[PDB]
């Protein structure tokens, strides 16, 4: 093993090992563990260490449901900071744990089966969102639409479900109206962000090149789209040589949308 | 009777340490499994800490723990450098007889390490790297330094060895190992290879001249306060901004919150080498606030560009000094994992009017591999 970690996992495995029933003061315990090394599953090489050699404790304590929802979030908060902008953790886990997709979406509806515990829901999302979405997972919609419609509250987390139905419809067909309705009541959200525009404004755009009348595109959106279309176009229309050339040809996408798809 | 000699590349930020076995050159991991250890060192009550150990527990001991030291060795507590190099350190540095020293407590007493001192504890943790890895002791070593390193520099760097229990049987050019590791020296008619070297804090050029394969060095230009760091350093500056800017909290003076930005920040530019744009997501980030924003490769170029385009003038500068015409180059090669940066390959290529950088061995090895080369006698 060893394994500049091996310490601290170490101890909280016999702590577990130690009694069937975790006391007050075990989790404690485990919960300071996980205080202490949260910091270092951010870093590329130690948050791969991490998963290879701890991937089958952090996933039994995130989704054991006898235990404290505080303690769930920290073993999931290691697993998601260790996948972001993680590549071979990603791989790993896809690769040698394909099942864990359908344990957390598990874990997922039977949170939404209550309170809040939004805040787990959203690592599991987040988890969700990180690992590759295939034909093979198709994840219920109505699970997920329930998630979504009881958290209006939320938009983060509303935020985090429309990203997994994107990744969901590109895995089916390929690459119903009421998720094009909230995707375009959500892209002219003020405060969503360009990469998550780019995101929904891609699914409504494929759903309407491939059923063309059969999904209803609403007014507002059409509103949005010009106000999106005059604004995008300066940008393209000015100096200097720099551009960004992915943001240059998602313009360009958007205003020809309009004369065409929309 | 020299057993069997290992080549150290022995860097600012980085050691590497690497061996001649059966004719094929291997770099070796270390204890944690990497390939490349951090030159730091830190002292506590109960352990003195080298390498991964030291730098991870950097954070809640941050004026026992050594780093940059390569920046003081060799030099005098007078020297300019010195003084500026001084003030951006957060441990201590006395004037010991001229030179500079670092002074740690413990415990709670007062203790001081010259440069050549807190080297060898390095040099010796790559050493034993070593040892862990063939069956036995090793006593010899070719160890690398800077091609601009003065006399007094090199010696430095030898006793440093001494000090690991070392003979450090020839001080070796950086430039010159990561020629060697290209197999640039089967010259075969003079050649004139570019050596851009971007490690994670400074910045070296040199053009070497290779002729029946002996090397010589010509010119050398750089930087010693350009590197990686800086530009990962433009990212997470970016990042404080955007969070102050949304919910009015400043995390610059937050240590947990700063570590895991670094980390994330280092992950970005990784991504950002493949990929346009990235999202930067940090759960639970302060307060109960997540953290979560976006970066473009645009604007992390732009964020760099100066700081990117300061690293031709040096170029220029090996050119003019040396007389030759770009034309006259045969040979560039990109030592440091900075060189993977597209825009910075970009940069460079297109000052040389398209030519290709030699690249194919690990960037951040090539010296390493170069000087366990020349060590196989
Ligand atoms: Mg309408
Ligand atoms: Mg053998
Ligand atoms: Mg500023």
């Amino acid at each position: 093993g060893d394994y500049e970690f091996s310490s601290d996992f170490k101890e909280m495995r016999n702590i577990i090992d130690s009694n069937p029933t975790l006391s007050s003061q075990d989790i404690a315990r485990l919960e300071d563990s996980f205080d202490r090394i949260m910091e270092f599953a951010h870093d590329y090489k130690h948050g791969y260490k991490i998963i290879t050699h701890e991937f089958a404790l952090l996933a039994n304590l995130s989704l054991n449901e006898n235990l404290p929802l505080t303690l769930r979030e920290l073993s999931t908060r290691v697993i998601t900071s260790c996948l972001r902008n993680n590549p071979p953790v990603v791989e790993f886990i896809n690769e040698s744990f394909p099942n864990f997709k359908s344990k957390i979406m598990a874990a997922l509806s039977n949170l939404n089966d209550s309170r809040s515990s939004n805040i787990l829901i959203k690592r599991y999302l987040s988890i969700l969102n990180e690992l590759p979405v295939t034909s093979e997972d198709l994840y219920s919609t109505v699970v997920l639409q329930n998630v979504y419609e009881r958290n209006n509250k939320d938009k983060q987390l509303q935020i985090k479900v429309l990203e997994l139905i994107s990744k969901i419809l590109k895995a089916d067909m390929y690459e119903l109206q009421e998720w094009a309705n909230e995707f375009q009541e959500m892209v002219q959200n003020k405060s969503i962000d360009e990469l998550h525009t780019r995101t929904f404004f891609d699914t409504l755009y494929n759903l309407k090149k491939i059923f063309k009348s059969d999904i209803t595109i609403n007014k507002g959106f059409l509103n949005w789209l010009a106000q999106q279309c005059k604004a995008r176009q300066s940008n393209l229309d000015n100096g200097l040589q720099e551009r960004d050339t992915e943001q240059d040809s998602f313009d360009k996408k958007l205003i020809d949308s309009r004369h065409l798809i929309f | 009777n020299y057993g069997t000699v290992i080549g150290i590349d022995l860097g600012t930020t980085y050691s590497c340490v690497a061996v001649m076995k059966n004719g094929k050159t291997e770099i070796l991991a270390n204890e944690q499994g990497n390939r490349i250890t951090p030159s730091y060192v830190a002292f506590t009550d109960d352990e003195r800490l080298i390498g991964d150990a030291a730098k991870n527990q950097v954070a809640a001991n941050p004026q026992n723990t050594i780093f940059d030291i390569k920046r003081l060795i060799g030099l005098k507590y007078n020297d300019r450098s010195v003084q500026k190099d001084i003030k951006h350190l957060p441990f201590n540095v006395v004037n010991k007889d001229g030179k500079p020293a670092v002074e740690v407590s413990v415990k709670g007493e007062k203790k001081v390490f010259t440069p050549e001192e807190i080297s060898g504890m390095i040099l010796g943790k790559m050493k034993q790297i070593a040892e862990d890895y063939l069956g036995t002791k090793v006593t010899h070593a070719v160890v690398t330094v800077p091609a601009y390193f003065n006399d007094a520099q090199r010696q430095a760097t030898k006793d440093a060895g001494t000090i690991a229990g070392l003979n450090v049987l020839r001080i070796v050019n950086e430039p010159t190992a990561a020629a060697i590791a290209y197999g640039l020296d089967k010259s075969d008619k003079e050649h004139q290879i570019i050596v851009y070297d971007l490690g994670g804090g400074t910045f070296d050029v040199s053009l070497l001249s290779i002729e029946n394969g002996v090397f010589e060095v010509q010119a050398t230009s750089g930087d010693t306060h350009l590197g990686g760091e800086d530009f990962d350093y433009k990212i997470v500056r970016q990042l404080i901004k955007a969070f102050k800017k949304k919910h009015g909290i400043d995390v610059s003076d937050n240590n947990k919150a700063l570590a895991k930005l670094k980390r994330e920040a280092e992950k970005a530019k990784r991504a950002l080498s493949s990929q346009m744009s990235t999202r930067i997501e940090i759960d639970s980030f302060v307060d109960g606030i997540d953290l979560s924003e976006t970066l473009t490769r645009a604007k992390f170029e732009e964020l760099n560009l100066d700081l990117f385009k300061k690293t031709l003038k040096p170029v220029e500068k090996v050119l003019q000094d040396s007389g030759l015409e770009k034309k006259d180059v045969d040979d560039i090669v990109l030592v440091g994992g900075s060189t993977r940066i597209p825009k910075v390959q970009q940069l460079l290529e297109s000052y040389f009017d398209g030519k290709k950088a030699s690249k194919g061995i690990n960037p951040d090895e090539a010296v390493a591999y170069g000087a366990a080369v020349q060590a196989g006698v």
